[PDB]
């Protein structure tokens, strides 16, 4: 998981 | 004939309409930006949920900010005049009200203005839907255990989190959002109505996922859509 | 029993819930903000639409800022255990993300970060409808001729105008938007999905109304009010 | 008709  | 209802957008012109995808996945070194690892899961998999809805997909990969606007301003300059609707789904980094392009960052409002009842004639009436898998801020949701018409008319902007927050995409699986907005659409598509698919998108993505992260600042976070609807109609993709 | 859904919110608690409303006509002196003509029309209307839906209304007229935030946070601190959902329809000046008290400006995040998921549990997992009939700026729309949740979910913003947009009030008749929503409730909230609603008021909005003015800038001008959904599930305000 |  990651944020854009 | 007999009675007539017009509670519904017009979706049985020659053609469904245009999709234009813009993937952007990889950022010039000089902005800093990371690879969107994932996005091209995303990509794939709106590109064959729109082309099952009949829309001409077109995909794009890695546009500059000059290349974005370029883009959508000659699209707005096409004949809409045979299609129901248009969409254009945008992948990338962004903040409030901006979206980047692989060499720095673009309004939202400059893209869509393009499309406004007065500025492109062959879609006033038509929904115009506008869905944006981007940051809104940095904002993380720590969860809760339990004669005229305006020229703003006819658009639907789709957005993948609330104002102000972070958006999620997976690596591996892609975007929370945009994974549950293509199974919502093969799921529901020929049964909703697009705002009740949306809300069973809104759903998914809020009971559905949660972050898992080894840094305890972005560790076990939640998301929520939000839909922004300036539609006049229901909007089915399906017709009688 | 049988197979069960849950695609809607569930309305039959004892009590359908709050409708607050704020009713800010007169502004003190020294802000230099207008009176609002008209406003106690939108009030009343809305006090009989939502009594007909089987809300306990509590009408509040001319707040300033500080009565405003300790409204807010007394009624998120009630317990709404009993209670289906939760309304507050906000009649004032504003600005983007801003609403007007009597005295000066208070954030819309303020008044809606009380009743987050976390923050009000007897109302985690119920719809809070915020209801804003004010401004989002200044620009005028000139028209063309034709196990966790999320403690964002289960937020609905019916704003009355798009981002950055005036919001128009008529003197005599009410404003835009709050006319056309009672409206549109009582003719179908014992029909309608909640949403399906919200899109006939903007229909009526933008094909319905348009301003008369001796002042060429602000005359001849439309308005779409805009629907910002983070609901979860679908929303009727009847049950079965 | 006026704005808020
Ligand atoms: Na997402
Ligand atoms: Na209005």
């Amino acid at each position: 998981d990651e944020v854009d | 004939s007999g009675i007539s209802l017009d509670n519904s957008y017009k979706m049985d012109y020659p053609e469904m309409g245009l999709c234009i995808i813009i993937n952007n996945k990889n950022f010039h070194k000089s902005t800093g930006m990371t690879s969107r690892s994932g996005t091209d899961v995303d990509a794939a998999n709106l590109r064959e949920t729109f082309r099952n809805l009949k829309y001409e997909v077109r995909n794009k990969n890695d546009l500059t900010r000059e290349e974005i606007v370029e883009l959508m301003r000659d699209v707005s300059k096409e004949d809409h005049s045979k299609r129901s609707s248009f969409v254009c789904v945008l992948l990338s980094h962004g903040e409030e009200g901006i979206i980047f392009g692989t060499n720095g960052p673009v309004d939202l409002k400059k893209i869509t203005n393009f499309f406004r009842g007065d500025r492109c004639r062959s879609l006033t009436g038509k929904p115009k839907l506008f869905i944006i898998q981007a940051c809104r801020g940095t904002e993380l949701d720590c969860g809760i255990e339990t004669h005229k018409i305006p020229v703003e008319a006819d658009f639907l902007y789709a957005y993948s989190t609330a104002p102000g927050y972070y958006s999620w995409r997976n690596s591996k699986d892609g975007s929370w959002f945009i994974q549950s907005l293509c199974a919502m659409l093969k799921q529901y598509a020929d049964k909703l109505e697009f705002m009740h698919i949306l809300t069973r998108v809104n759903r998914k993505v809020a009971t559905e996922f949660e972050s898992f992260s080894f840094d305890a600042t972005f560790h076990a976070k939640k998301q929520i859509p939000c839909i922004a609807s300036m539609l006049t109609k229901e909007l089915y993709f399906y017709h009688l």
